RNA sequence: CGAGAGCUAACUUCCGUAGCCGAGAGGGAAACAACCCAGACCAUCAGCUAAGGUCCCUAAAUGAUCGCUCAGUGGUUAAGGA
RNA sequence: GGAGGUUUGGCACCUCGAUGUCGGCUCGUCGCAUCCUGGGGCUGAAGAAGGUCCCAAGGGUUGGGCUGUUCGCCCAUUAAA
RNA sequence: CGGAACGGAUAACCGCUGAAAGCAUCUAAGCGGGAAGCCAGCCCCAAGAUGAGUUCUCCCACUGAAGGUAAGACUCCCGGAA
């Protein structure tokens, strides 16, 4: 279980029926959450109270608390995941917005962020993505990296900045 | 209105010339007075153990003979076949009670 | 012996589906075509209301049915097969949806086809029938 | 979406460069803008236009009016174009510009009654290795007692002709301006001198 | 005749089985249920008998 | 139900035994000689029930109370796994 | 331990007042336990060519010599026969 | 000349956020990606879709179910890559 909580000093929540409101530095971000479950904060700190111990009704509190936690913190302090490509080549630059990569194949490989979502690359090998919803910070960090999955042998294609990876051998 | 319960008279708020199954009282003579389980009259109606307070009279009228009717029996394959007549006696009565 | 009446009526009624299940509300409608709720004066004629269903896009499927429930329908050629449509993008022509249930339920005679007639869903919010003046029932039943 | 309407002339030998070519000559004269079908005043947007004009006397009142309505001649032929809003009348040459690739729609040449080995390429049997079925026939026709069925759809001895039909792609080689003429590459279908139509490729290929 | 007075039950939000329940739990109601229905063709004793059975489950 | 023969196959074959069918209508089992209910003298626009049932088709509680399964399991098996 | 009913059967239930039988030819259509093609997982997968399992029935699956053959063998090709 | 592209929802599969177990996990709520296959997209039929659809236009309101008629079809003649 789970339940102790730290809201901060610039942001607020409200409460309807199980499903919050949050604004901040960056407000918006709502979460969808069960009417089943107590939706409640004391004031200076929050909570999620469990009303009944059932499985499938203990389940939804630590989804829930783990939710809240990232979409309150995330609009207070942020979210950024940066990643390394790897391999000859493999080059990466921003078109405007857009993240061009060069890696490894025919053509460029190219990606739009989806709203909310900012690339950047500050080393030509780096790429960087920014922004509140950690959901989808996820998602685009994952669009970039299946574009080039480490191979087993020797390992080319994107990788999470510090990652380690296994090599099969081979010939 | 109301109508004659089969199963052997009884019945509620009429006033008609009504057949029904044979009464062993012969002629015109009965003058039947039957007990009723339900009355609208005055269209206020009356049911229940309300109703073996009032009965109604009703003169009888004509013994009688029903319209004939067959009583056919097959059975497939078996030959058999049947056949039989038959007709229903009743005793007709027109309705004056209370 | 027996009382019997003329068709002398023509009933009217605003049937809604939001949020019922289907099914539910397709028993409530086809005992009200097939005439159960007055004193269902005669099986030989359809004495039953006619019945408005509004909103039926809002219907409810109480399941997982939403998916996974399938819709075969055979076109006599060979691979003309169980031709599927199944699930919510039969909701891409929803009123043919709910037909089917009070279809599925109303007899398969010349009689139980000619009272479909009276069966008019509307997936809106709205019904051209204002000049039949349609009268409100309730989804609940008791 | 747009198009226009014509008769096929006749076909050709043409040489583009040094390349011969078989064209087919529509023509595909003006065509009056009839009526404007629009959906907010007919539920779906289309327009309607006229080919091969015919002798006053010959029309109906009720068509005379028809085109009345538009101050247009009457013409034997209408037709509706999906999507189409033109300008004035359809002239051939403003819808066409020389190379691009026009579908070419026109009724099939009616063979009539035709065999199988005629209608779907049957195969046929031995002319000679015994039979009686010389040749023709379409032999058996289904299974045996279960489905007792002949299939629905099963092909047979029929009317092969006279159907509608679309050929895709066909190219524009040349566009004569001032005599509403317009050649296409290959073949377009019908007798010579019936109807056809000419219009943008239904599938816009890369 | 069930068929047709259980709809009357209904019509009074009774039904078919609480009701003759309810014209069986007073003794008195013997009558066969043709002329219930005939009584179903006239709804105020209908009625009568609805809220006669009624007060007999209670 | 109890055996043999068979492969502890068979709407298999051969005996014992009970019941049905043959010779059996009527309600149930969607349909159905064998199963479950129940042995049709005749007539009725009368009543209680059997088996079986009570959401609509389709007669009759969208019955009541404590649960169980979220699989359409229900509405086609097992060794074995979770 | 199951599955399927395509084999050789068992059994003897409808058909001996007739249910034409093997091979070919002609038309086909269906299953999928998938020959090709498409999407995958693992591989003793460097690459290429593979193996093997999963999802997939839209379409496709060659022509000849031998024999009545089905089949099988062979010629010569195939994305595949 | 064609099979096709673009689209949508999907199978095996691959993942994002993530608990029940203060770890981990593609799933238990939720979300995204993924086939010659499913729906749509191409070509043809089709309102006897008795649920009979729409639009444009024409003849009008005649005399005693009938009858002269309008708008307008047909019969027949001559022919047709029908
Ligand atoms: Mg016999
Ligand atoms: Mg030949
Ligand atoms: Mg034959
Ligand atoms: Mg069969
Ligand atoms: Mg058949
Ligand atoms: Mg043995
Ligand atoms: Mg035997
Ligand atoms: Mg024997
Ligand atoms: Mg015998
Ligand atoms: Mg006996
Ligand atoms: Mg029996
Ligand atoms: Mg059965
Ligand atoms: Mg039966
Ligand atoms: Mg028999
Ligand atoms: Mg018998
Ligand atoms: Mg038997
Ligand atoms: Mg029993
Ligand atoms: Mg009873
Ligand atoms: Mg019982
Ligand atoms: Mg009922
Ligand atoms: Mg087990
Ligand atoms: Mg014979
Ligand atoms: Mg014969
Ligand atoms: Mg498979
Ligand atoms: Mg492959
Ligand atoms: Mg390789
Ligand atoms: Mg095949
Ligand atoms: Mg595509
Ligand atoms: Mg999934
Ligand atoms: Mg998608
Ligand atoms: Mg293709
Ligand atoms: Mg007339």
């Amino acid at each position: 279980g789970k339940q102790p909580i730290a809201v901060p000093s610039g942001v607020t929540v409200n409460a309807q029926d199980g499903v919050f409101k949050v604004k901040g530095p960056k407000g918006e971000l709502t979460v969808p959450y069960n009417t089943e479950l107590t939706v409640r904060q004391d004031g200076d700190q929050l909570l999620v109270e469990r009303p009944s111990d059932a499985q499938k009704h203990r389940a939804l509190h630590g989804l829930t608390r783990t939710l809240v936690a990232n979409a309150v913190k995330g609009v207070s302090d942020g979210y950024t995941i940066n990643l390394e490509l790897r391999g000859v080549g493999f080059r990466a630059k921003l078109t405007g917005k857009a993240l061009e990569m060069n890696i490894g194949y025919s053509h460029p490989v190219i990606i739009e962020p989806p709203a909310g979502v900012t690339f950047a690359v500050p080393e030509p090998t780096r790429i960087d993505v920014s922004g509140i919803d950690k959901q989808l910070v996820g998602q685009v960090a994952a669009n970039v990296r299946k574009v080039r999955k480490p191979d087993a042998y020797h390992g080319k294609g994107v990788r999470f900045v510090g990652e380690q990876i296994a090599l099969k051998a081979g010939k | 209105m109301f109508a004659i319960i089969q199963t052997g008279g009884k019945q509620a708020r009429v006033s008609e010339g009504d057949v029904i199954r044979v009464e062993s009282l012969q002629g015109e003579a009965g003058d039947k007075v039957e007990l009723k389980a339900l009355f609208v009259g005055g269209e206020q109606t009356v049911f229940g153990e309300d109703a073996g307070k009032y009965t109604v009279q009703a003169e009888v009228v004509e013994h009688g003979r029903g319209k004939k009717i067959y009583i056919r029996k097959y059975k497939s394959g078996v030959q058999y076949r049947r056949r039989t007549g038959h007709r229903q006696n009743f005793t007709a009565i027109k309705i004056l009670g209370i | 012996k027996t009382y019997i009446p003329k068709n002398d009526e023509q009933n009217w009624v605003v049937v809604d589906a939001s949020g019922v299940p289907l099914g539910r509300l397709a028993t409530l409608i086809a005992s009200r075509i097939r005439g159960k709720h007055r004193p269902d004066f005669t099986p030989n004629m359809i004495q039953g209301d006619f019945v408005v269903v509004i909103n039926a896009a809002q219907v409810a499927l109480t399941g997982k049915k939403l998916d996974d429930k399938v819709y075969t329908r055979y076109t006599g050629y060979q691979g003309g097969l169980k031709t599927e449509t199944a699930r919510e993008a039969l909701s891409k022509h929803p009123e043919r949806v709910i037909e089917h249930a009070v279809f599925g339920m109303l007899p398969k005679g010349r009689q139980g086809r000619a009272m479909h007639t009276r069966l008019k869903v509307y997936a809106g919010e709205t019904h051209p029938h204002s000049a039949q003046k349609p009268q409100v029932l309730k989804t609940q039943p008791l | 979406m747009k198009g226009i309407l014509g008769t096929k002339i006749g076909m050709t030998q043409i040489w583009k460069n040094d390349r011969a070519i078989p064209v087919t000559v529509v023509l595909a004269g003006p065509c009056p803008i009839v009526q404007r079908k629009t959906a907010q005043t007919d539920g779906y947007e289309a327009v309607q236009i006229g080919y091969a004009p015919k002798a006053e006397r010959k029309v109906n009142k009720p068509m005379q009016g028809h085109f009345a309505k538009a101050g247009v001649a009457p013409t034997r032929i209408l037709r509706e174009f999906r999507g189409f809003a033109p300008d004035g009348d359809s002239v051939n040459v403003d819808i066409f510009a020389e190379g691009e690739k026009i579908d070419a729609t026109g009724t099939s040449k009616g063979k009539g009654t035709q065999g199988v080995m005629k209608r779907w390429n049957f195969a046929g049997g031995p002319a000679s290795h015994g039979s009686k079925k010389w040749h023709r026939r379409p032999g058996s026709i289904g299974q045996r007692k279960t489905p007792g069925r002949v299939y629905k759809g099963k092909r047979m001895a029929g009317h092969m002709g006279m159907e509608r039909v679309t050929v895709q792609n066909l190219e524009v080689v040349e566009i004569r301006a001032g005599e509403n003429l317009i050649l296409v590459k290959g073949a377009i279908p019908g007798a010579n001198g019936g109807l056809v139509v000419l219009r943008s490729a239904a599938k816009a290929s890369a | 005749w069930i068929q047709r007075i259980n709809a009357g039950a209904r019509l009074h939000g009774m039904n078919y089985s609480t009701f003759i329940n309810g014209l069986k739990r007073a003794n008195i109601d013997l009558n066969r249920k043709v002329l219930a229905d005939i009584a179903a063709r006239e709804p105020e004793a209908f009625k009568a008998l609805v809220d006669a059975s009624r007060n007999a489950r209670q």
